[PDB]
């Protein structure tokens, strides 16, 4: 009574899938490995960090992500898969954003980096809509008690990423030295970018 | 569908497997992990012969059990093979001759479908919305937690897309519509049961009535 279905090693299925495909003539040569490549090497959380920090330091460019993310992500060439529809939600001094997909993974990979093993578990998908404060706890992030928490559910083409606050210590920081602290958990929401003493 | 994949708000879970910027290892954990979406692509712009949409569904429609003792990149993997034998593509058998054991799938889908609905409302920013009490069998993009609920519009979006309820079933009649980011109180979902502020939920068009 409810034991689990009899099946191959999923390494085999897996690669049973690719050949089944691949000896149809199906998958182009070299397809799977340029979208590793990609998965890999060029989507990634470095991208939605360096817009972080070109928010940060040019008023402007702030305004025009929050108004219209697509554009200001374009301006960037990081557009791309799961990731053409672009909104960034700006935290403030009462605001706290946190990004999930409650009902697979939904991510925005070009700027974020395929999701971690992590916003795509269960205990994520089930909890972080119903008790973010705790969750985000748990996790290490305090949110003090005067502010909102919002949590986007990524449940159809809309892309999001945290614009998080600056922290103080950081005044006249550069670009690079900014990106730095904007860690892949501080786009999804989950952290608050740290300045080291 | 009322799938156990519709997880928000589920309680009894134990903790998230993470503490903050914690390192996460690489992108891919095993050597197949690139697989499913790659040959999920293949499908989507190279045969052309499934959308995303039905990823999602055929993900849905594993044997529930299965979907709950099934790490995520095996979903996938199981999901992509059970279209492309839906789609006649594959067979099982060579799936399962070529694994050398048993490759079972996804449980086949118990809707047609529906269509994207002809009567629906275009919404603006502050107004109020209620998520329509309706249950699909099939493929939908509303979570549960919202449906019959109350909210108020965030953004409606500039683009629009087919209809997920048809298209997820590979239907000719998935039209186009935006979606809405769609404002809740925490406590409009969960009652006094919650410790949040507010989630948006990003809706379609067809899934909204004007609140009373
Ligand atoms: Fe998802
Ligand atoms: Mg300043
Ligand atoms: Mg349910």
């Amino acid at each position: 009574e409810n034991a689990a279905p009899a099946q191959a090693p999923v390494s085999d299925r897996a690669w049973a899938l690719f050949r089944a495909l691949d000896g149809k003539g199906l998958v182009p040569d070299g397809y799977v490995e340029g979208w590793k490549k990609t998965f890999e090497e060029d989507f990634s959380p470095r991208r939605g960090a360096e817009l972080v920090a070109r928010a940060w330091t040019d008023p402007e460019f702030r305004q025009l992500l929050l108004t219209d993310g697509t554009a200001a992500v374009a301006q960037y060439g990081y557009l791309g898969p799961q990731g053409e529809y672009i909104v960034a939600v700006e935290d403030t001094p009462t605001l706290k954003n946190v990004i999930v997909c409650s009902l697979c993974s939904c991510t925005a990979w070009p700027i974020l980096g395929l999701p971690p093993t992590w916003y795509k578990s269960f205990e994520y998908r089930a909890r972080v809509v119903r008790e973010p404060r705790k969750v985000l706890s748990e996790m290490g992030t305090e949110i003090a008690s005067d502010i909102e928490i919002r949590v986007y559910d990524t449940t159809a083409e809309t892309r999001y990423m945290v614009l998080p606050q600056r922290p103080a210590g950081t005044e006249g920081w550069s670009q690079e030295q900014l990106q730095e602290i904007v860690t892949k958990d501080c786009l999804i929401g989950v952290a608050i970018p740290q300045v080291p003493t | 569908m009322d799938g156990v994949h519709d997880l928000a708000g589920v309680q009894g879970f134990g903790k998230v497997p993470h503490t903050v910027n914690a390192d996460i290892g690489p992108t891919f954990h095993a050597e197949w992990e690139h697989l499913p979406y790659s040959l999920m692509f293949a499908g989507v712009a190279e045969l052309g012969a499934f959308s995303v949409d039905e990823v999602k569904y055929v993900v849905e429609r594993m044997e529930p059990r299965h979907y709950m003792m099934t790490p995520y990149y095996e979903r996938y993997v199981i999901g992509v093979a059970t279209l492309m034998v839906e789609k006649g593509i594959l067979t099982q058998d060579e799936l399962e001759s070529l694994a050398g054991g048993p490759f079972p799938l996804s449980r086949p889908s118990e809707s047609e479908g529906r269509p994207a609905p002809v009567e629906t409302t275009t919404f603006e920013v502050g107004q109020r919305v209620r998520v329509r009490d309706e249950y699909v069998p099939g493929h939908i993009r509303m979570p549960a937690y919202c449906r019959g609920r109350v909210g108020t519009i965030s953004h409606r979006t500039t683009e629009k897309w087919p209809f997920p309820d048809a298209i997820g079933h590979g239907r000719n009649d998935a039209g186009e519509e935006p979606t809405y980011h769609v404002k809740f109180a925490a406590e409009e979902l969960f009652g006094s049961d919650t410790d949040g502020g507010s989630v948006v939920v990003d809706l379609f068009e067809g899934y909204l009535e004007p609140a009373a």
